[PDB]
């Protein structure tokens, strides 16, 4: 139980911290962020897509066996996460100032998001 | 269901140095379109197909500029252009950020003037397929390959 | 038919019509495909607040229910309910003037928010009476009421139209009023690049300088607007009441539409554009033509002319099949047309806005 | 042999209320009893004042709702939510007088792309016919909503009117098949409740009870 | 109609860049789905406001900042000989909010416009607390009552009474709130830009001629869409209950700026000091942009610039027979051209257009 | 709204001292001064200038003798006639330099070339192909054009 909410939460916070990484910037190597907020928005799409996900599976599972439903599970908060980066980055991603930004926010995505398999 | 093969390449390498002057001389692709060496070369693939037609012009335009600008190297997936001309050190990204923002036939040229600038290795597939769409997202995907290989190998 | 359809193609230039609580312009997902919204408050509130509103409907000739002219009515409504004495005794303290004294122009029915409110006013004066405090002693502790429901009779068409004003001296259900407009979310037409101004404010005695930063989310779109009125509940709200005025306030409502926007960040953005297509089509049943633009819209010469283009072909084939019967006008800047008749062409806006008052008939 | 109304629910963006007292105001992934009973209601023309009217539309017709999923250049577009940040300016302080505050907020959940067949049918105690559902149906009196006022319809409330034992096997003859079903009636080898406070308490305005939906997953 | 009163002005640049990201990269602005390079309108609003023509024209600007600190002493120079250093430093603190210490170093909420005029009022009606005390707070309720008196002062503003301002902190919440009365347009091209990259080196005299990694600058070209709007009576409002005349006098000032102004970033290296080639002015009851007329984005036949007036001209005669607007409308051009159509009067000269202004449309 | 394959049957015809006149002619706006022409080219589309260009490139080429053009119609199996770079490709007789050449003339120039080569080439071709392409003769149709011969050559 556990580490299904763990999960959830992990793929949650690999989002949020993704598109916050696109909003603030890397100052680093002097890359520009957008100057938005869309963490907040897209959290609550996440969240909406994830009650349907977990409270259903967690209803009905055989604990003693089932950490292959709890892999499906990552599969799909994996893709879940994938398309809600994409949609939420989708409408600043015509200039180069925030594609070469959104490059490494996908990085860092996919560097969390790699970090959730097992 | 028809792919462009890479024979085409291989058809590049190995055509006369005659064909190969008359096609190197070019500023756009419907210029390509008005030399027959061109239509000699880009029959078998081919030509005849509208459908392929544009994306021909394209990868041709592209291996005009020179025999041996355009370096094929074998891969999981092999190395793609946002790769090789971020590996090869000599572009700066600001022409790129041109070369997202041109429209039409200028991208191609400012693509070309790159690849002789760069003398790039990579996939010569990937670099077809991106050819053969070349929408947004390749652009993108692009800009992103580069600035994504450039700051890891910094 | 009862309602009449009012639908909108408005293009505009650079800006940010609507914000969110964190200063991001107002969007929807439609055809899964994000859009940029104008939420129906922010127009409603456009047109209701506008000086077009306040010159044709805050100053309209029935605008002022004369509570003397409902004296039978009144009676036989609430006759079932109240005693006479009750009554008289309510229109005497909010009028107020007591003599009958028919006024020669006894009318035949009466709008409901109406009897609702003065009813209430009855059972307060009746457990008034049984109490019992005396006129002055009760008018001292209703003042308040009595003064709000004075200021709302002297503003029919406004209540009718827009419905009560959010802070209106109504209790009972019936002080509820709702229409006779309803307008909806106004979203673009096509998927939006949304841009970002990245500003600085300058420090006069510091220009070396640290700048000061700031960032701000505008984008430029073809809206598409929809609204529809009901004529029955405007007749019934104004009772009253003629068709024929409740199709010459429809006529504002079109003007409105056409030319009302938002007025957030227009002092520094100023998309002041006027629409390029309103269509204007009666029916039994409202119906909004959004779906239309639910493929996202692609810009072949811009994103306006091929909006008109999905609009009119959506028209031709879904109209019919729908229950649109008729009559239907379109005024435009621009070819093409549709294909189909039994739809008026009109040059100008104002020949619309006539082919409306007169119920749609050439 | 029951006779079934077939009506179909599709604009652009949709609000079915959730138990509530406070600014945010939730929605629910497909229309509820007292949401379709007030647009039925509204269609007849009944105000809200009259209870009688009220009590005997609801106790007469029962529903059956079945979610459509949206498929367009074959691909698929589920269901999707918003949260409208709706402020008012002058709202009430208090409801007696006339005094007011500056700015008050509301925040509002809709509803994109959603699409609902609902299929409705009379009960054994009703107090009308069909007929009078459709005809009402067909021309409103007053103006229709799903289930703000500012959402309209695009596709008009009437689909159909059919025969059948089952409101499932009445909902397999329209088009969009294979979506899940919540029905007051229940169906053969179907156990699953889903539990709502969505039946209005008509004698006492403005508050809610407790039912549950008969749920039915197809594919 | 003639409360509204509409400027339009198309205007074409040289190379150059005139505005620039956060990455000195141009502004730029999606319209029509095609790429527009973009002009702030705080841009030009300052551009006219630390303009030479406005301080011959309409007199000072006013003076933006948060440091108070410095401002107390500019106060303390231009009022020292009107007034004690201890009122004025009672007024600023109650207009700001915050204390005037004699300190190095004190900010404000956010940078705030100052104007020395309605500073110099203040001084005075505060100097009514020298007399029998009336609490600050009283004298805030006094003050509450006549806010033209204090709008008057705003003659010497102007810039706030066209573009507005808002104040947070201290007594100015309350008392300086100014809304109106110019609503302008970020200045869009009516035209796609592709925009061409400048590579340039820098030589090191005691190291060149020698090999060097190079700098960008991005430049381009275009035809520009300038939009402003007056409103007329938030204008005399500002004022004080100002003339009309005098606020149409403004407004024609308002127009040669918005003709002629151009904003100096890059100007030294770039120098695009082109004049406008096109200004129209039409008076409505309400605001009118014809920005749609370049929705669909301009293309060349001789340039932007003749296709760029052709469009607005046609889009212009479709609104105005569509809509039925009637004004009050009146076009400046450099280019001869077959514009349409009566009555938008065409006007030789812009000092012609001008006193077409001042004179209500009439003339 | 389109012109007719009866002039080329008029063409001919036609006399032979009306095409003696026709035949005699440097470029197509000489064409304008001599009256036989507008008799010919009466019938298909004056006034409508819509044609004329494309008129005066068409009897341009039919200029170039009676019977230099010889049309043979599409068989069933061929789909698509006999193209005029096909036509001049398989003459034998027109060498490829000249039809770049051709690509790379402008305006009335290249006409003046096309009917020589014809008068050298005597190309059977389907006669409402070249009339299309004289129609807008745009870069697509002199590249097509351009394709077709060398193609043709390549692959036969």
């Amino acid at each position: 139980i556990n580490e299904i909410v763990t999960v959830g939460l992990g793929y949650k916070t690999a989002l949020r911290k993704a598109l916050y990484t696109f909003a603030e910037g890397f100052k680093n190597k002097d890359f520009k962020g957008a100057g938005v907020s869309v963490h907040e928005t897209a959290e609550r799409h996440f969240y909406r897509q994830s009650e349907l996900l977990i409270p259903d599976v967690l209803a009905n599972v055989n604990f003693s066996q089932a950490d292959e439903v709890i892999a499906d599970l990552r599969d799909k908060l994996h893709q879940l996460c994938e398309m809600l980066f994409n949609q939420s980055v989708a409408p600043y991603a015509h200039h180069p100032k925030l594609i070469s930004t959104l490059a490494l926010a996908r990085a860092t995505l996919y560097k969390h998001l790699r970090e959730l398999k097992p | 269901d028809e792919i462009d093969a890479m024979a085409l390449y291989r058809a590049w390498q190995q055509l006369d140095n005659g064909s190969c002057a008359q096609i190197r001389r070019v500023s756009e692709p419907d210029e390509l379109r008005d030399i027959p060496a061109f239509y000699r070369l880009v029959q078998p693939f081919g030509w005849e197909n509208p459908r392929h037609q544009q994306a021909l012009l394209r990868m041709v335009f592209c291996l005009s500029a020179g025999k041996n600008v355009i370096r094929h190297q074998d891969k999981t997936t092999g190395i793609s252009l946002g790769r090789a001309l971020a590996n090869s050190g000599r572009i700066n990204e600001r022409r790129i950020f041109q070369l997202i923002r041109a429209d039409r036939t200028a991208d191609m040229v400012q693509l070309r003037r790159l690849l002789t600038h760069a003398e790039p290795v990579l996939d010569w597939p990937l670099m077809a397929r991106m050819l053969t769409w070349w929408g947004k997202r390749e652009r993108q995907q692009l800009l992103e390959d580069f600035v994504l290989t450039t700051n890891k190998n910094a | 038919s009862n309602f009449i359809n009012i639908h909108v193609l408005i293009s505009h230039s650079p800006s940010c019509l609507n914000r969110d609580d964190m200063n991001m312009q107002k969007d929807a997902i439609f055809g899964g495909k994000r859009r940029v919204r104008i939420s129906s408050q922010s127009l409603k509130r456009a047109m209701r607040k506008s000086g077009y509103y306040a010159q044709n409907i805050g100053e309209s000739s029935l605008r002022t229910i004369h509570l003397a002219q409902l004296r039978d009515v009144l009676r036989q409504k609430l006759g079932e309910r109240f005693d006479q004495k009750i009554i008289d005794k309510t229109l005497a303290l909010l009028s107020g003037k007591s003599v009958d004294e028919a006024e020669k122009i006894s009318a035949d029915a009466v709008t409901p928010w109406v009897v609702g409110e003065i009813a209430w006013f009855c059972e307060q004066v009746a457990k008034a009476e049984a109490d019992n405090l005396d006129d002055k002693k009760l008018l001292k502790v209703l003042k308040e009421d009595i003064a709000a429901i004075r200021v709302n009779l002297q503003q029919g068409v406004d209540i009718a139209l827009s419905g009560r004003m959010a802070t209106s001296g109504m209790m009972t259900e019936l002080g509820k009023v709702d229409g006779a407009m309803s307008i909806a979310h106004a979203i673009t037409t096509h998927q939006v690049d949304s841009d970002i101004d990245w500003f600085t404010a300058v420090d006069d005695l510091q220009e070396q300088g640290s700048a000061h930063l700031g960032t701000q989310e505008f984008s430029s779109g073809v809206f598409y607007r929809y609204a529809n009125i009901n004529l029955a509940q405007l007749q019934e709200n104004l009772g009253g009441a003629s068709r024929e005025q409740a199709l010459e306030i429809a006529t504002h409502v079109v003007h409105m539409l056409a030319t009302e926007v938002p007025g957030a960040k227009q002092r520094t953005y100023a998309a002041f554009n006027p629409a390029d297509m309103v269509m204007v089509n009666f029916s039994d049943m409202p119906l909004s033509m959004a779906n239309a633009f639910e493929k996202a819209v692609k810009a072949k010469d811009g994103f306006l002319q091929p909006s008109i283009q999905a609009f009119n072909q959506y028209w031709d084939r879904v109209a019919n099949g729908y229950g649109l019967n008729g009559a239907a006008a379109q005024f435009s800047l621009s070819d093409v047309d549709p294909i189909t008749a039994q739809v008026k062409q009109m040059p100008t806006l104002e020949q619309l806005k006539s082919w409306v008052r007169n119920n749609g008939e050439a | 042999m029951r006779s079934y109304l077939i009506l179909r629910l599709a604009g652009p963006m949709q609000a079915w209320g959730q138990p509530t007292f406070e600014g945010t105001r939730p929605t629910g992934r497909f229309p509820t009893r007292s949401g379709l009973l007030g647009l039925l209601g509204a269609c007849l023309g009944i105000q809200r004042d009259d209870t009688s009217s009220l009590q005997a539309l609801s106790e007469s017709v029962q529903f059956a709702v079945r979610c459509d999923e949206l498929i367009l250049d074959d691909r698929r577009v589920s269901v999707t939510g918003l949260r409208d940040y709706h402020t008012v300016l002058g709202a009430r302080e208090d409801y007696r007088g006339l005094k007011s505050h500056e700015t008050i907020q509301t925040w509002r959940e809709y509803l994109c792309d959603a699409s609902f067949t609902v299929a409705l049918w009379l009960t054994p105690h009703a107090t009308m016919v069909i007929s009078e559902l459709e005809k009402a149906v067909l021309k409103p009196r007053y103006t229709p909503y799903l289930g703000r006022r500012s959402c309209p319809l695009t596709h008009p409330l009437f689909l159909g009117t059919c025969q059948a034992s089952d409101p499932q096997k009445a909902l397999l003859n329209y088009e969009p098949v294979g979506g899940d079903i919540y029905s007051e009636e229940s169906v053969t080898g179907h156990h699953l409740k889903f539990t709502a406070r969505d039946e209005p308490m008509i004698t006492l305005p403005r508050q809610f009870a407790s039912r549950e939906w008969y749920v039915i997953k197809g594919g």
